[PDB]
RNA sequence: UAAUAGCUUCUUAGGAGAAUGACGUAGCAUGCUACGC
RNA sequence: GCGUAGCAUGCUACGUCAUUCUCCUAAGAAGCUA
């Protein structure tokens, strides 16, 4: 098979076989990749190995072709010649191949292992045809990384809403939420096959799982749970289609009596309809979930494809569009496997309807008039290229706040990925600025909202309320035990229970923590309804309690701090460890 | 596994002496590939054997016709030549005889194939060749039977069928004779043991099969090309009924082919110095070549003139573009120069003179399209009769 | 040839030989330079012919590689074509009738020749003359394969539409037989 | 195919790829053309690209004929030989190709873009084969200029009688008049197929076009239009069939007392009979287009085909023939679309009738006994070649005058074209002289002819009428509105409207102005029959109102103004702009 | 739309072999000459 | 008589080139036959 070189797009028929993705490489580019790095295996229309009865040489700098094969020096004929010479590696289209140096970064893209921080930061500022390749090889690396994993089963039948967990000894265990799903294996005597996928979550105390189910087929101990995995297909569409402006709005025809509800965004609705792709960053709780409904009511007859990275955001958007938009011309596209407790309220799963809501992973190849991508902070470059490949539409609108939490990004372990390089769209939003940005905030008290607009934001936020005089911030040591994979702060709950008796308000509070172990133990001794810092960001509460366990760069991440303190509305007790975290904000002392 | 297969019916666009349409069977590649892989070793072994009964792969040039005719006359006692016809040969052939031919061809697989392997190969042959789905004008019909003329083993299975019918005719001729009238005591015992081996014996008697094969080779020498056959039989035995005649072939084709073989398409030659009347559409004549007399095949002069006058493409009409077309036709029409009829002998000279005229006007047109003649021109040898005389001389 | 320094050795030996011949060098030096030029030219031609073989086998290898590949990009095309043909033929199937007749089968296996005859929704009757037409499908409805069919169209051999009033005993000479009648299962 | 070189008529098999018309060229002529110009692509029976696995070399001096195909410098089989060398380019009939220098005018003809004026004066004074090649490439360039146009779309439809227009952003907009047609698209998903043949014209108010269609399809907003192309056929027949002078009339027969009205032109009829083709040149309204009908009455048995480049001229000829010839044996041949409304009083579209009238473009291939081409000024060499190819004939008669207005020549924008280069026929008329010549004025009054014998004709015409004093020359400034890319003069139209209710005998005067935009938009404000100057030629009216829209080089053209005024029959009012032009004529006061 | 198989003619390319001729180098055999013993 | 050097003649081995022939394969055009 022939194709296009990755870094010069000339015709070629080589491939770097040692790479995870096996990218096409033109002659001069292939020589520059093999003489520099440690990849010495090149695949042409036939692999470049030693075709002897007995010999196995893979290196291409040490292969000489002869007759109709390739041998090393011990097995070559009286005739020559080097496969890799004159600056080129012998392949198809030998004289249409233009070299391109930008191999000095293609080496660092192809040879890195993504463990350090800088690999992402230089896998995102490179050119487009390398923006795609870096994303592809990153996904391949993650998929192969999920092939080295721990394995459990269910101890015994324990509850109808909860199972238990019997893991193997000597291997790590994953995080537990709707993102990480798990598979049962039925190797019983007798023919390992699948019965259904269960997602797992930590139990009350000791060892337990409170889960989410896929299939009703109830196993005995005869099944054991693995992670589950899949192939990564190659991506072709660019991350962002080129920005072309339009004079007057095209293919979008404004409405009659939109509403008196969101008529202050009419300028922003038309600025959405003007360009090819628009970018709207709205501070937490400023109406972007409501702006999508307003945009759909400003161009009433345009089919709109709403999309998002995860089921939570798209389901909240679905509920809002049921509450505001017309209901019968709605279509939520569900996965066939149904890995989640999906949303069945609409007339579900008809891809030839008008308001089509879907997740990025489950988008079917179709067309639209304007597609609204939501939560671009969550989305990786793979999701952006996927949504540009599967969906062609007259307009694209990316909405989301980079100040919220990023994607999981599991491989990253050393250093902090700053927001700017979350993906291409967040880089756009920080380089030149979001095209639209709505700054008020309808949840938080006065001091916190002014100071959060003064924390990181360029001072654009305000509150239409008065401060509830029930937000606090303490500095109690909260001695650490941490004798588990995450850090815990129990005697901090001791100090908070030394309060909370003179404060009868938050007696239905939701507990949050920067650590899942302390969150898990906080739901044990007192039945506080818990919702971790990640599981927030999309809901509002009026009673929430948040404690700090440690002091580190994971304790001062102002994205996490901003996503934390903005889920309460009238009352929050909170524990600050570092004097940095008691002084960027104004609250009472106690 | 059995793979059924669709065979197309293709109309044939070729020159012929009768106005009935001719159709060939285009068999699928999925059948041709496996049938080649199954039969091609034996088929190439038949085509590479000289001096056998089945003359396939034997050229008629360089003395190949004379060698064939000398092997047919293989020491028969009172030789008469005989040739018959199979009316509707490919469409009236019974399925039992086609299965017989396929099983005879598959006897070579006694070590490479198991019993079930050979059965499923026969079943694939029947499902793809014998009784298949036929595509005829965008419509699928069912072929009732008979051989299709497009399978890998078509000429060779046809040769097996031809030999089978000839052996059956000889068996019927020998058994339907009286027996009290047979003077030769050896042939009377041969008839007795032939009846024993037919209807009183269930195990093969290889000794008598060899004896009857020797009898047939001695008195009923054959030459088979897939439906053409020349026989050099003993005339005294055939008059006494000990060897098959034309009437025995007529009877056998009546009760075993469901056709009537009229004796107007079957010839008998009492004089061997004239050779077969017609074999592979070629007549035969005895000529003095060099110092010795040889048998040369000449075609119908009407056939060669029709091939010259009528073509199947508009660009075969230019002549100067196709001088090899007429060189080949003159190669085929050379033996007409030895014919006693002068109008037959003039066809070869006509072709040679047209080759010379074609080269003259080709060089004229080439010199017009340029201003220089071709440097190397070896076309002068194609209007000299020695290039064609050497085509029928046994040195190669 | 000219890239390799064998040509350089031959050229410098020839230049030295010519210069010394023009300078009137002695016979011994002349023979020495002649021998050196001869061995230099010997090395030159010996490393050359090899270049002819190099380019010949390189072009043969490149042509073989092109043939092995073009043939790999022509294989995917026919694979996709066969897949699309098979799936369109799947979508053509009369699924309910076929399901009924295949569930009635004891082994799940049925003769192929009854698959249209019991499940095909459309029948094409090709009729060579008028007597056959009167016998088999005269009228707007007729019976075949123990089913009832209604005539939806009639065309002639020219693929021109023919009306049922035009198929008569006296209008038979004016019709381009055979007539292909298309009927739908009632 | 095997063909003939354009400039030497030797045998050849080469063509120039870069040339629009791809003309055959012999070896010597092809080498001379390619080694000197920028054209470097030569098509033999196989094109001369390099046959590597992948290589793109077209320059012919780079290539070689190696092995069995054309290969470049470093792809060639080791056995050569050069293609473009030895003073030739290797092709068929190599050693019989002899040409001539005219490879200095052919370079200019092939290279020139037909923008300047000198390209036409070199495309009409060259040799006879180049006169055909230049006309062919000029038509080809005029066709390929339409490829640079902007394709439309529909905004919406409030009124179904007046389409709304929307041009593509970033391309020029074609003018809106009758000459240009359009054909649509519906490219949504869903039928990239034509939707009919439409045509446009502007509306006075707002933005609107009062369209017209060949069918009655509506445009759902995605449907749109593109101006249609036209491949140009080889200029197969010579521009003028070579002349032979017969001793006596052959193929034609005289008549018995032809009439008492045509008794003067008898000698010219006999001269027409004697020669193969004849040319009749006369000042306008002297008896030219009536001479042809008199010729028909003089050769009654002769089948005659009348033709012209315009429609409104052949319609006038049709009316005259109806007035004189027997109406039973006439016809009128109209194109399939019939953009203009043609003459429907004869048995329309029957080619095999005795007297057949048609435009040049819609001529059907037939024979005749004499073909009468009319108004040769309107005709270019393409029209002459077309009429000489389709219509075989025994005698040809070309009637027309050079001093009338020529063909449009939209590409010409620098300099002026003299009469003697309008086409081959006008060149013949001005060089050696017409074969028949008749001059005087029988139509226009004394005043207008006594002024036009000062503008264009150097005091040659006496005439016959009395100056009725109904010839008016107006002074009016006429402010400019360059609206439709053709000017509109609203205040001049206002002058006319305010003084067309003061003229009770002028209620039916035809409105003439050089610009089609004002001439078309005048229909609402005064309601008179309207006519542009270019199509008014050849037709007379009892009263004319002429309005010099704007001062330019188009409306101050003496030829145009002279062909404008002399269509009056008893009186004409004209409002003028150029202080000179109003002064060179002698009319009444106002 | 264009089957299976056989034979033949012609053209082009590649390899291998043979024969003859030519050049160059190396090895061996012989004749003549120069120097030393 | 031996050793070294040079010239001439002859034989063998190897390398290069020119011509002719045979064969083996591949590709293409065509003809006939069943
Ligand atoms: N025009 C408006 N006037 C008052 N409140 C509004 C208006 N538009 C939106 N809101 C409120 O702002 C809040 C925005 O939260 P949400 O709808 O989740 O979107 P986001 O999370 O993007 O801000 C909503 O609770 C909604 O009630
Ligand atoms: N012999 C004649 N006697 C009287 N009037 C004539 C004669 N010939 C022509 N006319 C008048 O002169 C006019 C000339 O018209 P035409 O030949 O069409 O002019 P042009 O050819 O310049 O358009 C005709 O309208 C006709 O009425
Ligand atoms: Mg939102
Ligand atoms: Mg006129
Ligand atoms: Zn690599
Ligand atoms: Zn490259
Ligand atoms: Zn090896
Ligand atoms: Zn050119
Ligand atoms: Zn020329
Ligand atoms: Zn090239």
């Amino acid at each position: 098979a022939v194709g296009a070189c990755v870094l010069c797009n000339s015709q070629t028929s080589l491939r770097c076989g040692a790479c995870i993705r096996r990218p096409f490489l033109c002659c001069k580019c292939c020589y520059d990749h093999v003489i520099s790095t440690s990849h010495k295996l090149v695949l042409s229309v036939n692999p470049y190995v030693c075709n002897a009865p007995g010999c196995d040489v893979t290196d291409v700098t040490q292969l000489y072709l002869g007759g109709m094969s390739y041998y090393c020096k011990s097995h070559k004929p009286p005739i020559s010649f080097p496969l890799c010479a004159n600056g080129q590696v012998f392949g198809l289209y030998k004289n249409t191949c233009v070299g391109s140096d930008n191999v000095t970064d293609f080496n660092a893209i192809a040879t890195c292992d993504w463990t350090n921080a800088g690999d992402y930061i230089l896998a995102n500022t490179c050119t487009e045809r390398l923006k795609l390749f870096a994303a592809e090889t990153l996904k391949a690396t993650e998929e192969t990384f999920k092939l080295s994993y721990g394995i459990a089963t269910v101890r015994e039948v324990l509850s109808d809403r909860e199972l238990h967990l019997s893991w193997e000894v000597g291997k790590p265990r994953p995080p537990l939420n709707r993102n990480y799903v798990f598979t049962g294996y039925r190797v019983t005597k007798n023919s390992k096959v699948q019965i259904g996928e269960y997602t797992f979550e930590k139990g009350d105390y000791g060892d337990a799982v409170v889960y989410r189910g896929t299939t009703t087929y109830k196993l005995n101990v005869g099944d054991y749970f693995v992670l589950t995995s899949h192939t990564v297909m190659p991506l072709s569409a660019p991350t962002l289609v080129p920005q072309e402006h339009y004079v007057r709005i095209t293919g979008l025809y404004p409405t009659l009596n939109i509403s008196d509800e969101f008529s202050s965004n009419v300028a922003n609705y038309q600025k959405v309809g003007m360009q090819k792709y628009s970018t709207l960053q709205g501070p937490p709780g400023t109406g972007k979930s409501h702006f999508a409904i307003g945009l759909a009511l400003y161009y009433p007859s345009a089919r709109i494809v709403y999309t998002a990275c995860s089921h939570a955001a798209v389901d909240a958007l679905c509920e809002k569009a049921l509450k505001y938009l017309p209901i019968d011309k709605c279509s939520r596209i569900i996965p066939a496997r149904a890995r989640v407790e999906c949303f069945d309220k609409f007339k579900v799963n008809s891809t030839l309807e008008q308001y089509v809501f879907c997740t990025v992973n489950a988008l079917p190849e179709t067309t639209a008039d304007i597609v609204v991508f939501d939560e671009i902070s969550m989305a990786t470059n793979y999701d952006l290229s996927v949504v540009n490949a599967r969906l062609r539409a007259k307009h694209y609108v990316y909405i989301g706040d980079p100040a919220q939490l990023p994607a999981p990004r599991t491989l990253l372990t050393k250093g902090t990925l700053e927001p700017e390089y979350f993906n291409s769209v967040c880089r756009l939003m920080k380089t030149i600025g979001p095209d639209m940005f709505l700054g008020t905030c309808r949840r938080c008290p006065a001091e916190i909202v002014d100071t959060v607009s003064a924390l990181v934001y360029d001072n654009k936020l305000k509150a239409h309320k008065d401060k509830s005089a029930q937000c606090f911030k303490m500095f109690y040591k909260g001695v650490i035990t941490h004798d588990v994979s995450s850090a815990i702060n129990r005697p901090q709950i001791g100090v908070v229970r030394e309060f909370l008796t003179r404060n009868p308000a938050w007696r239905k509070a939701v507990f949050i923590s920067p650590y899942n172990s302390q969150n898990a133990v906080a739901s044990k001794i007192l039945g506080l309804p818990t919702q971790t810092v990640d599981s927030s960001q999309g809901s509002e509460y009026d009673y929430v309690i948040f404690t700090q366990t440690t002091e580190t760069a994971h304790s001062c991440n102002v994205n996490r701090f901003n996503v934390a303190i903005t889920r309460a509305k009238v009352g929050i007790l909170c524990i600050m460890s570092d004097r940095d975290l008691y002084d960027k904000l104004q609250f009472t002392s106690l | 596994n059995v793979i059924p297969t669709i065979t197309q019916m293709n109309l044939k666009y070729a020159i012929s002496a009768k106005n009935r349409a001719r159709t060939v069977a285009g068999v699928s590649i999925c059948s041709t590939m496996t049938n080649r892989q199954f039969h091609q070793k034996l088929l190439k072994s038949i085509a590479a054997t000289r001096g056998a009964t089945v003359v396939i792969g034997t050229s008629k040039f360089y003395g190949g016709w004379h060698n064939m005719l000398k092997t047919v006359y293989s020491d028969v006692e009172n030789p008469h030549l005989m040739g018959w016809d199979y009316p509707k040969c490919d469409r009236a052939m019974p399925n039992m005889l086609r299965i017989m031919a396929s099983l005879v061809l598959a006897r070579k697989h006694t070590t490479c194939c198991s019993l079930s392997h050979r059965f499923y190969r026969l079943a694939n042959e029947c499902a793809q060749v014998l009784s298949e789905m036929v595509m005829c004008g965008g419509s699928l019909y069912v072929k009732p039977g008979g051989t299709s003329s497009g399978d890998a083993t078509t000429a060779y299975a046809n040769s097996v069928f031809n030999i089978c019918q000839a052996v059956t005719a000889n068996v019927n001729a020998l058994l339907s004779t009286d027996g009290n009238k047979i003077a030769d005591k050896y042939v009377r015992n041969l008839q007795h043991r032939l009846y024993e081996c037919l209807y009183r014996n269930r195990d093969v008697d290889t000794d008598f099969v060899n004896e009857f094969y020797a009898y047939l080779r001695k008195h009923f020498s054959m030459m088979i090309l897939s439906d053409d056959a020349v026989v050099c039989f003993n005339s005294t035995y055939a008059s006494q009924g000990l060897v098959a005649s034309i009437k025995n072939f007529k009877s056998v084709l009546y009760y075993q082919n469901n056709v009537f073989m009229s004796e107007a398409k079957c010839w008998t030659e009492t004089d061997l110095t004239k050779g077969p009347h017609e074999f592979c559409s070629q007549h035969t004549m005895l000529v003095k070549q060099g110092d010795d007399y040889v048998y040369l095949p000449y075609p119908d002069p009407s056939r060669i003139l029709g091939a010259g006058c009528f073509v199947d493409d508009i660009v075969k009409t230019d002549g100067t573009l196709m001088i090899e077309r007429f060189v080949s036709l003159a190669i085929d029409a050379y033996p007409l120069t030895k014919h006693p009829n002068q109008e037959y002998a003039d066809v070869f000279h006509l072709y040679l003179q047209y080759i010379r005229k074609l080269h003259d006007e080709l060089t004229g047109h080439m010199l017009d399209m340029y201003s220089v003649m071709l440097t190397n021109d070896n076309t002068s040898r194609y209007w000299e009769p020695e290039f064609y005389e050497a085509m029928y001389t046994p040195h190669t | 040839f000219s890239s390799l320094p064998s040509y350089a050795a031959f050229a410098t030996a020839q230049e030295a030989y010519e210069q010394a011949v023009a300078n009137g060098d002695s016979e011994v030096v002349l023979k020495k330079l002649k021998k050196s030029l001869n061995v230099a030219k010997s090395e030159f031609d010996r490393d050359a012919a090899m270049q002819r073989k190099l380019e010949k086998m390189a072009d043969q290898a490149m042509t073989q590689m092109y043939k092995q590949a073009r043939s790999e990009d022509k294989r995917a095309k026919v694979t996709s074509a066969m897949q699309t043909m098979l799936f369109t033929m799947l979508r053509k199937l009369d699924n309910d009738a076929l399901n009924n007749i295949i569930n009635n089968a004891r082994d799940g296996c049925v003769p192929l020749n009854i698959i249209p005859l019991t499940t095909a929704a459309k029948l094409m009757v090709v009729i060579p003359d008028y007597n056959t037409y009167k016998n088999t499908c005269d009228g707007t409805t007729f019976t075949y394969a123990s089913a009832l069919w209604e005539i939806q169209q009639v065309v002639d051999a020219d693929s021109k539409i023919v009306q049922l009033s035009e198929i008569s005993m006296d209008n038979s000479p004016n019709l381009a037989w055979p007539l292909i009648v298309t009927a739908l299962r009632a």
